[PDB]
């Protein structure tokens, strides 16, 4: 709780290589983590991710808790990484009371919310259904961050549609004096959209975010990416891995599928289908150093 | 490693509706309240592309959450309703209007019901 | 086992126009505020006094506050850090996404960019990054609006000089900037272009652009660092001391090249600003080209400020122990000065320190028994002035002798490798407690004798050492060289009981050191010789067998008894076998 | 000397010998062909 991650990461240092009595346990490796996601100096992005590879020790038991995968969403979440984001919220969901020790009080930024957005932002969404529906299984209320744009229709629910920053259509015209009253002004302080020198967030949805937040993107383009990312992936294989096929019509099927699949990212369709491409599996690796495969 | 490997699915703005109708009825089911213009968009999404498979509780959810949309918008949907000849849709809607107590401008009422005369 | 976590962070950084005033401006008994450099004179001629508001003046510069205290100097035109912009790596040009040359031109000839600051509304379409010349209606546009209407609004679009790059600077947005990079990076590379070499390389180098951008503008969001202090709108001033200044006399000034360069541009600033308050109707040539040469003049000072124990002779003193040096009696009342002052004072002899100097310089007895007494256990050290080897710095216990030259062992002379000529030697005293602890416990000789190359003993004997070891264990002939005709035909030294005796006999010259004798060993049975069966064995009819050796005999009775041992040996070998034996024994009586 | 300079700060990893530049430029691409998980970085490294 001191701000300066060097102070605990010299004690974590002293009880890693040390004696056996003293080797660390969750509790020191979710301390650490939380020194170097909760510091106001540098990025302290590389740290974490070394300080988690450290953490795979297996036959220490050295297993994650809750709070580990709390703490690994937050800071995977803080620094505009969801694709580890949504894998470590998924094992946080495995658990029960994981989302209320997610939403630690909303004293820090409120990480829920800040997951919530991200997933709003990127378009992920059907990462975000499971989102939301495990919230109501722990008996989570919705955080105050509903943050709204200056065009007031930007909600979880809004961002992912097809029209981007660009108002709906709701039949009487937009009372743009009913909303400069009811959202502020004639008493207080309203929120004025005015550009400024000093390096202050503008957008109140950057608040929690240590950069900015991420590139807005429709469900429709991410969908399309995702989608020419896995052709790339499996033209990828299927270049190198994959000069062989069971198919014996390689003569007239190679050459249509090459330019086929050159052309899909930027009735001969099952040849594709059959194609399995063997990521994430640690015995097939295995299996081809061992040199059967 | 089960949904890791496995292919996605192809984008469709009927996809699109239909998972946004289901994240707002959750999203208010949790306590979040949406605000008028988040229902207009996804009122839109689901008109340009012809579904009148769930424009009966589009609107009934947003006339039950207490906000209502403005009268040149009722028409059309309800015009569009007999222009791919869902009548059934059209007499549900008529329906949940007038059980509501939005009044619908009476050109397009009489136009609806010559229509549902017409399918009588 | 918790560490004692000692933990240090300096932390280095670019300075703010706000935070050099901390150093220079200080209070005054009238409040006027002071610091400022305003003459360009800092000595008064003939007079050798320090003029007022000059670079060696005093109440802002001036013994050691004048060393410590700084000054500052206001500049009417900003102008921009030496390695920031025409080094290779430009951080300005990274950050501004244009190239080195627009920039250069701003800098130094008159360029003109459409609208540097973007943060009000502007209404003059230019559309324009560079303007070789100015081809607008410049007296028209002016003079339409109203007199002192211009200057209000012209900073906005029209800005020339290193205010429009500080005014860049400033309000740059730099969380879209990281935003637009990250989607021309993805956009680039993707659309499969191919060529020549000219093409990729482009290609790359530009990504690499790219990236280094996107690197330095992450680092600007989370280090509290602006980006819009490159340039120096205030520049500091060496303190005095750390500039060459020995003394004034009679008008003499010890101004150096910095010195020269700072009065040169605080001469230019000041006429520049003279001539900006003057009138403001003047060309805009002249002034400009003022600003470039007080531009040009900081950076070239800038870029010079960034580029810019007695030793005595050796000698061999055999009579010294391992640990005991031969100190010169001047070398070692030049190095116990303070001790045997210390030593007077203290006990009797000595009232002040005027009377205990005259004393040691009289050259009494009683300061060199003094000096004595406090030499007695006080550990020096000794440093060649090369340092090649890792053992080339020891300590030693200092020991008064008579002469110029300092006396060694030989074997540390040798392993400190002696040369023939002179070998300066400079010698140190420890102070404090803890280094005579480190120097009696771990830099003495005889705690280090093994080489960290291998662990070779580096301490061996010398030359002449290891001649007379050759000649001690030599021997002598054995054949042909000392009988002349085969013995086949036809005593030697009588059976010496004990090596003493043998000695005895040798120094009584009585047998000389080659001469073959019979050493009558105690059955030790340590019995040192070769895989050589005997060459005799008279076996006799009693029972008792001499085996005689080529070394040796060894008498045995019947029963398996070993009788009697002679060792056929000269008194070389004996005689360092006695030595090393002694030694032996005489440490290890004196360690009880 | 010259040797030890230039065996210390390698200038190209060819110039020492010409079988490590070899044997490097062989391990990277077949460990790029096969074993494309991060093991195979891993192991090539
Ligand atoms: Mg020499």
């Amino acid at each position: 709780t001191c701000g300066i991650p060097e102070i605990a990461f010299a004690t974590f240092e002293n009880m890693e290589y040390g004696e056996d009595h003293m080797k660390p346990d969750t509790e020191t490796y979710n301390w650490v983590i939380q020194a170097y996601t909760r510091a106001e100096s540098y990025d302290r992005v590389q740290d974490v991710a070394e300080l988690l590879g450290m953490m795979v020790e297996d036959h220490k038991r050295v297993q994650p808790n809750v709070r580990t995968y709390a703490l690994l969403v937050e800071c995977f979440t803080k620094y505009c990484v969801v694709r580890e984001a949504i894998r470590h919220f998924r094992g946080l969901k495995n658990f029960e009371g994981g989302t209320q020790v997610l939403y630690n009080d909303g004293k820090y930024g409120d990480p829920l919310s800040l997951y919530l957005r991200a997933l709003c932002r990127e378009g992920r969404i059907v990462e975000l259904l499971e989102a939301l529906e495990a919230m109501a299984k722990d008996n989570q209320p919705i955080p105050p961050r509903a943050m709204i744009l200056s065009r007031k229709y930007r909600t979880l629910v809004s961002s992912w549609i097809e029209p981007l920053q660009e108002e709906a259509e709701l039949g009487y015209e937009i009372d743009y004096i009913a909303r400069y009253v009811a959202e502020g002004g004639l008493t207080g302080d309203r929120k004025r959209w005015v550009p400024r020198r000093g390096k202050t967030p503008l957008d109140p949805d950057a608040e929690g975010f240590i950069y900015s937040n991420p590139r807005e993107t429709s469900f429709k383009q991410r969908c399309l990416e995702e989608w020419r990312l896995h052709h790339r992936k499996l033209l990828k294989t299927l270049h190198n891995e994959g000069p062989s096929i069971l198919g014996k019509i390689s003569e007239s099927d190679y050459i249509r599928l090459v330019e086929r699949l050159r052309k899909i990212i930027k009735e001969l369709d099952e040849l594709i289908s059959r194609i399995k491409l063997h990521e994430g599996n640690t015995e097939f690796w295995k299996r081809r150093f061992l040199g059967e495969g | 490693k089960e949904i890791k490997n496995k292919a996605p699915q192809r984008w469709s703005q009927e996809w699109e509706v239909e998972l946004g109708i289901k994240v707002m009825t959750k999203v208010i089911e949790l306590g979040g309240t949406p605000t008028i213009g988040d229902c207009a968009v996804i009122l839109r999404a689901a008109v340009r592309a012809p579904m009148p498979s769930a424009f009966l509780n589009i609107l009934q959810t947003t006339h039950s959450l207490g906000y209502v949309f403005g009268s040149p918008l009722y028409d059309e949907i309800i015009t569009l309703c007999l222009d791919l000849g869902e009548l059934d849709a059209a007499i549900a809607i008529v329906a949940d209007l007038e059980t509501s107590g939005i009044k619908v401008p009476d050109e397009t009422l009489d136009r609806v019901i010559s229509a549902r005369q017409s399918s009588d | 086992m918790i560490d004692r976590y000692k933990h240090q962070q300096l932390r280095i950084g670019s300075v703010s126009p706000q935070q050099i005033s901390a150093w220079a401006t200080k209070i005054l008994p009238n409040g006027e505020i002071v610091g400022e450099v305003t003459k360009p004179y800092t000595f008064h001629y003939k007079t050798n006094k320090p003029e007022k508001d000059g670079l060696f003046c005093e109440r802002i510069f001036g013994s050691r506050i004048r060393r410590y205290q700084m000054g500052y100097i206001k500049l009417a035109c900003p102008v921009t850090h030496v390695w920031y912009l025409k080094r290779l790596p430009s951080y300005i040009a990274n950050l501004l996404d244009k190239p080195l040359k627009e920039l250069e031109g701003l800098v130094y000839c008159d360029f003109s960019f459409a609208r540097p600051i973007t943060k009000k509304p502007t209404f003059l379409r230019l559309r324009g990054l560079f303007e070789y010349e100015i081809q607008s209606w410049k007296y028209s546009i002016p003079l339409f609006f109203t007199t002192q209407g211009f200057d209000t609004f012209r900073n906005r679009e029209i800005s020339t000089g290193a205010g429009a790059i500080r005014e860049q600077l400033a309000d740059l947005d730099l969380r879209i900037i990281i935003e637009n990079s990250l989607v021309e990076w993805e956009e680039l590379g993707e659309e499969g272009h191919t060529g020549n070499e000219w093409e990729d390389r482009k290609v790359g180098r530009r990504k690499d652009f790219l990236v280094r951008r996107v690197e330095l503008a992450k680092h600007f969001i989370r280090t509290n660092i602006e980006p819009e202090w490159m340039v120096l709108c205030l520049l500091p001033v060496l303190p005095p001391e750390l500039r060459p200044i020995i003394q004034i006399d009679g008008g003499k000034l010890m101004s150096s090249d910095i010195n020269e360069l700072y009065r040169r541009v605080i001469y230019r600033n000041n006429t520049l600003t003279d001539l900006l308050t003057t009138s403001r109707s003047t060309p805009g040539e002249l002034v400009m080209c003022q600003e470039k040469l007080v531009q040009e003049a900081v950076d070239t000072l800038l870029d010079n400020g960034i580029r810019g124990s007695g030793r005595s002779v050796i000698v061999v003193g055999p009579s010294l122990s391992l640990h005991r040096c031969g100190l010169p009696r001047e070398i070692a009342i030049e190095l116990f000065q303070t001790f045997v002052i210390r030593g007077l004072i203290r006990q009797h002899l000595a009232s002040n320190i005027g009377v205990a100097k005259s004393k040691i310089r009289e050259k009494e007895p009683i300061v060199w028994e003094i000096l004595q007494e406090v030499m007695q256990g006080h550990p020096v050290l000794l440093n060649r002035a090369p340092t090649l080897h890792r053992l080339g710095i020891q300590a030693f216990q200092p020991v008064l002798v008579e002469g110029r030259a300092i006396c060694l062992h030989p074997l540390v002379c040798k392993g400190f490798n002696a040369d023939f000529d002179g070998d300066q030697m400079a010698v140190h005293v420890p102070l404090s407690l803890e280094a005579q602890v480190e120097a009696r416990l771990l830099m003495f000789s005889h705690m280090n004798l093994l080489s960290p190359a291998i662990g070779d003993p580096i301490s061996v004997p010398t030359q002449d050492m290891l001649i007379g070891l050759y000649v001690l264990t030599s021997g002598n002939h054995r054949g042909i060289c000392v009988n002349r005709y085969n013995p086949c035909n036809r005593t030697k030294e009588p059976f010496f009981s004990n090596s003493y005796d043998a000695i005895g006999a040798y120094r009584q010259k009585r047998i000389n050191l080659d001469s073959p004798l019979w050493l009558r060993w105690r059955l030790d049975q340590r019995v040192i010789a070769s895989r050589e069966t005997p060459i005799e064995v008279h076996y006799e009819s009693l029972g008792t067998f001499y085996e005689i050796y080529g070394h040796y005999l060894i008498v045995r009775s019947l029963k398996k008894q070993i009788l009697f041992i002679y060792i056929r040996t000269t008194v070389g070998h004996i005689a360092l076998y006695r030595e090393i034996e002694e030694a032996i024994q005489g440490f290890s009586r004196a360690y009880s | 000397l010259p040797k030890v300079e230039q065996v210390l700060e390698v200038r190209s990893v060819d110039s020492i010998s010409m079988n490590l530049e070899k044997r490097i430029e062989g391990w990277n691409k077949c460990i790029t062909r096969i074993l494309g998980i991060p093991w195979g970085f891993l192991i090539g490294a």
